[PDB]
């Protein structure tokens, strides 16, 4: 509600995604000119501290990893490449780069750090990768083939509770969740719901609930949430919060209270928060 | 002395140009804009004094960031009023001691001269221009065009000095006529004239250009 | 026990440590032979892990040689105040 | 300035399924 | 005699110690011509010395010569290499001009930079960048700028210009009576640039920028090596100085590549997948095609444009629609 | 016809085959060339080539030192023939009575760094020991200077 400090970005195109960082004091950006500028922003002043070019398409998607195994910045592309960039004394540099795609990477999404180092690579050829630092070595490229017929737009991991999973979804119009058994990631469930292509799904960092919930946006609008009570029985019921005309791009829960922020085509973001009841309500419109 | 590249005394001194450096206060500023333009005399003592102002904005009040910012401002300031805040008689004090100190290192010292024209970061050149095309009063319109003159001794600028004189077509060939005729004649004060005669006086030192303005006019140098 | 690696550079450093405090202390506290002799086994030791110490930077090989440096003076201390 | 409103030949090659993804990729939700 | 005993003894180590101290010493004394090339002089000396090292024994221990808290530089050879480039620069400096020889005997490597690339020696300035990690951003707006000069110059300048070549390094020569000192000139640019590449975006920039300083019609082979690599910063510089034409005409062939008709000259690969149209810029030179609304011209042509664009783009959705079968 | 390029491509030519056999070809018409040297810059390296050849062997070893790291610091030669004449070079050091005095040395390393420096923007092995023992007979002539 209240306006702080405003950025000046100094781009040059629509810029597609940003995310901060844990404790709030940087801002990453992702932009169609091909370059991943890095912000601080602390006590209300804009400064560029890096830029980095090492992509020949548009960028993506943009993730922040956890604190403790350094300053870990990935950037997913156009160009097939997954780039994982470390700062080192003040410098960026770019550290492994994962070609094994053939098509436009679209998401990428770090795991709770209690699990690793892992990152989940979705791309438009219908194939997840998780990348694995084991600390000694390179990474361990475990990629999952034929995830969705036509390919995968977005990737988000289960909060800690350990029993690796996360949840993929795809322009299959299916929502699916992945679990490790035995070293091996494998098909867990299928949700379905939709009638068009799913556009981002991110699973709730669930605080102090027993129950599990993930959002899925998609192409009609329709926006729905998916909630098991029991992460043993795998019974996942839908609820749709409300049908946009135009479509939903990504959905991000809050950290601390769960309100799921929703963007649509009409350039708005829409806050919605569950009641104690259970209806889902509407506490803000924020259009551009 | 003032400038250090150590004796007690060097020391002393060299802390007397940052320890004074600390004082902020308006009371102030005035002087110590004076005493830079004392400190900037000799080449070396120029480029040196461009560099110090360089830094101390890389806010310190007196820096090249917050100069050529500070005019910038002015300019979509007094354009954005076209069909007012006149600089206020402290910000007009403020600026021709900024513009007294700059005239005073570029005179001395070439090299500054040569970076300080060519610069794009700030642009000082055709932003001079795009100035003078938006009515201003007349004191700032000579200032801006003397500091023309001393950015135009360099030879290569003084060429693309009079090629820029002529597209802006400063004087008719509205103007430096009309203010002569009804400001400079009643004040009986002839400031402005003596100093376009100057910039004149140097722009056809380095060159008597090659016909000013094909297709517009009939060639030449001649209306001037 | 569970510290890995702690026999190798721990000891090494307690060793150095240890050696030049106690060394300093029995000089002036009228030279005890039984605490004499402890020295010279640590020093032994100490020359035999000093050999081993490995190398990832340039700071291991100036460390190495210093700490080479002082325990062989200490060392030819030693004999000197031992056999002699 | 991001184009003010052009909704229509874009929107037709909008609905495209050959490369639907890179024709949206001007959304946005951080 | 200090250094020649350490040095018969092959005692490197002690011998570049010696001879750094030397400098120090020499330097804060005397300040003369002589003494600060007597300066030089030790340090040379003891940098080869350090770089005597057994390739066996490939580790120089170095400590701090603080007597000229005893700190360690262990330096290996990159920093005293640092130093050593730094007196070299102020050397070469001192012999072009003689004011600017006694800046660079008392200031620091960005300042050499400076006053290097102004009075025209433009390879020290490329190396001294490349030391110090600094970019080589300067030089090459450097050499943009005396190219543009000789573009529009007078005889004199010409001749200059021919001189300073011979101070850089021409790779080959060419018998073209044609080209001339400015010719020259602008091959021993693109050769620098060659050679010492490192962000394309950067120096390409650079160069564009700095030509059009007051206009320049740019070169074929340049044009279509741009339009290979970065076609979208190609479009952006010409909205800078507003070309619309030529701007159009771009669009058109990038068009035309995406279609398969010379995409090589584009870089575009196209199973389609890669169709990049950047938008934005279509968008912002329509708005500058709608505003003065005078020349009938360029209203027919940006009709003609937009006609062509309607028709790529329903031949792309029937692609599309077939693709997509085509998968399923 | 007093061309420039033409001379500077013959030139180049006579230096390519002089590293593939060992041995220059028709001396006697290097020797005399004269004034037509100053036709072209690689020509006038290649008679001053031939001069440093002809004096060395004839026991004028002093007066070809200076003339190979006039050479050299000129800058004329092309780079691969600063190698060999820093070869050549490293004998007349060698030599028990010294040749270089202290200063030419430390300009030859001064173009040894500089070359190092260009290098960068077996063979190797033989260059760092020519490398040291330069230093070490530099170091000696030095101390013999320093001395008288």
């Amino acid at each position: 509600v209240s306006v702080i400090n405003t950025v000046d970005t100094s781009h040059e195109d629509m810029i597609h995604d940003a995310q901060m960082d844990y404790y709030g004091i940087r801002l990453a950006t992702c932009s169609s000119d091909r370059s991943v500028k890095i912000f601080d922003v602390k006590n209300g002043g804009q400064i560029l501290i890096a830029d980095l070019r090492g992509h020949e398409g548009p960028v993506w998607q943009v993730a922040w990893a956890h604190p403790m195994y350094g300053n870990i910045l990935a950037s997913c592309s156009y160009d097939r490449k997954v780039i994982i960039w470390k700062e080192e004394n003040g410098t960026w540099e770019k550290t492994y780069e994962y070609t094994g795609h053939d098509s436009s990477v679209n998401s990428v999404c770090w795991a709770p750090h209690d699990f690793g180092l892992l990152l989940a690579c979705g791309s438009s050829d219908g194939a997840i990768s998780i990348l694995t630092y084991t600390g000694d070595g390179p990474w361990e490229v475990k990629k999952i083939s034929n995830a969705h017929t036509i390919g995968c737009n977005a990737v988000s991991w289960a909060p800690s509770v350990y029993i690796k999973r996360f949840v993929s979804g795809g322009c299959d119009n299916l929502v699916k969740i992945w679990r490790e058994e035995d070293g091996q990631w494998k098909e867990d469930q299928k949700l379905e719901a939709h009638s068009d292509w799913v556009r981002d799904v991110a699973w709730a960092p669930s605080i102090g609930l027993p129950t599990s919930t993930i959002a899925s946006c998609s192409q009609d609008g329709r926006v729905y949430i998916w909630t098991s009570d029991d992460a043993a029985t795998n019974c996942w019921t839908p609820k749709l919060l409300h049908k946009f005309n135009d479509v939903v791009w990504h959905v991000s829960w809050s950290i601390t209270a769960n309100i799921l922020a929703v963007s649509g085509g009409d350039n708005k973001v829409t806050l919605w928060k569950e009641s104690v009841d259970g209806q889902w309500a509407c506490i803000s419109d924020v259009n551009k | 002395e003032y400038w250090c590249p150590p004796p007690q005394r060097q020391v002393l001194l060299s802390k007397f140009v940052r320890q004074m450096s600390d004082l902020l206060p308006a009371t102030l500023y005035l002087p110590y804009l004076k005493m830079l333009r004392g400190l900037a005399s000799g080449p070396q003592c120029a480029h040196y004094c461009f560099s110090l102002l360089k830094a101390n904005g890389g806010g310190s009040p007196v820096s090249w960031d917050h100069f050529f910012h500070s005019l910038m401002l002015y300019h979509e300031h007094l354009r954005r009023d076209l069909p007012l805040r006149g600089i206020t008689q402290r910000e007009l004090d403020g600026l021709i001691a900024c513009l007294q100190l700059t005239c005073t290192i570029i005179d001395w010292s070439e090299s500054a001269r040569l970076a300080l024209c060519e610069h794009a970061q700030w642009m000082p050149v055709v932003v001079i221009l795009g100035l003078l095309q938006c009515s201003i009063p007349p004191l700032l319109k000579a200032e801006l065009l003397k500091t023309l003159a001393a950015f135009g001794k360099s030879p290569e600028i003084a060429a693309s000095l009079w090629q820029s004189l002529e597209y802006t077509q400063i004087l008719q060939t509205v103007g430096i006529e009309v203010e002569l005729n009804e400001i400079e004649s009643r004040c009986e004060e002839y400031p402005l004239t003596r100093a376009f005669c100057q910039l004149i006086s140097t722009l056809v030192e380095s060159s008597f250009p090659t016909n000013l303005g094909a297709g517009l006019r009939a060639p030449g140098f001649e209306p001037y | 026990k569970h510290i890995q690696d702690w026999e190798t550079a721990g000891k090494v450093y307690l060793d150095y440590i240890r050696v030049i405090d106690m060394l300093n202390l029995i000089q002036q506290d009228e030279s005890s032979g039984c605490e004499l002799e402890k020295l010279h086994t640590k020093v032994m030791s100490l020359c035999k892990w000093v050999e081993l110490i490995h190398c990832y930077t340039a700071k291991d090989r100036l460390a190495q040689s210093e700490m080479a440096k002082r325990v062989a003076n200490i060392l030819r201390v030693v004999l000197s105040l031992q056999q002699p | 300035e991001l184009v003010p409103l052009e909704k229509s030949v874009t929107h037709g090659r909008g609905s495209l399924l050959i490369d639907m993804g890179l024709f949206m990729g001007r959304s946005f939700r951080v | 005699l200090l250094y020649a005993f350490h040095i018969y003894r092959h005692n490197y180590r002690k011998a570049g110690s010696v001879m750094f101290e030397y400098g120090m010493r020499l330097g804060r004394e005397v300040r003369t011509l002589r003494g600060l090339q007597k300066q030089v002089n030790s340090y040379l000396a003891c940098l080869n010395c350090l770089r005597l090292i057994r390739p066996e024994y490939a580790w120089i221990v170095q400590p701090v010569s603080g007597a000229v808290s005893s700190q360690i530089e262990i330096l290996e050879l990159r920093d005293l290499e640092k130093e050593y480039v730094l007196a070299q620069t102020r050397l070469t400096l001192a012999k072009h001009n003689p004011s600017t020889a006694a800046i660079a005997g008392s200031s620091a490597a960005e300042e050499m930079v400076a006053l290097l690339v102004q009075a025209g020696l433009f390879d020290t300035a490329i190396s001294l960048c490349q030391t110090f990690k600094l970019a080589l951003t300067s030089v090459f707006e450097g050499l943009a700028c005396k190219c543009i000069r000789l573009q529009q110059g007078g005889e004199a300048a010409q001749a200059e210009a021919w001189e300073w070549l011979a101070a850089n390094q021409l790779a080959t020569v060419i018998t073209t009576k044609e080209s001339s000192a400015t010719d020259e000139a602008w091959r021993l640019m693109i050769s620098y640039l060659d050679k010492y590449e490192a962000k394309n975006t950067l120096y390409h920039h650079c160069i564009i920028n700095k030509l059009l300083s007051h206009g320049v019609p740019l070169p074929n082979w340049l044009i279509n090596r741009y339009k290979a690599m970065d076609a979208a910063e190609l479009l952006r510089l010409y909205l800078k100085y507003d070309l619309l034409e030529e701007a159009a005409e771009l669009v058109l062939e990038y068009v035309d590549a995406l279609l398969g008709k010379g995409h090589q000259y584009f870089g575009i690969q196209a199973t389609s997948q890669l169709v990049w149209f950047p938008y934005s810029a279509i968008d912002h030179l329509r708005q500058a095609l709608g505003e003065n609304e005078s020349n009938q011209h360029n209203q027919a042509i940006l009709s003609k444009l937009q006609r062509k664009m309607d028709e790529y783009f329903q031949k792309l959705k029937k692609a599309t629609d077939d693709y997509k079968k085509l998968v399923q | 016809a007093k061309d420039a390029a033409f001379a500077t491509l013959i030139s180049d030519r006579f230096l390519k085959e002089y590293c593939e056999r060992g041995n220059f070809t028709d001396l006697d018409l290097i020797d005399n060339l004269g004034s037509a040297m100053l036709l072209s810059d690689r020509l006038t390296f290649l008679g001053k080539y031939r001069e440093f050849h002809r004096m060395y062997s004839q026991e004028q070893f002093s007066e070809a030192a200076s003339l190979l790291l006039s050479l050299m610091t000129a800058r004329i030669a092309p780079c691969s023939f600063w190698l060999t004449l820093l070869l050549d070079a490293l004998p007349l050091l060698e030599q028990k009575q010294v040749i270089f005095s202290a200063e030419q040395t430390y300009e030859l390393m001064r173009c040894l760094e500089d070359r190092m420096a260009a290098k960068l923007e077996q063979d190797s092995s033989i260059d760092n020991t020519k490398v040291e023992m330069l230093r070490l007979a530099l170091a000696r002539n030095l101390a013999r200077a320093i001395v008288t």
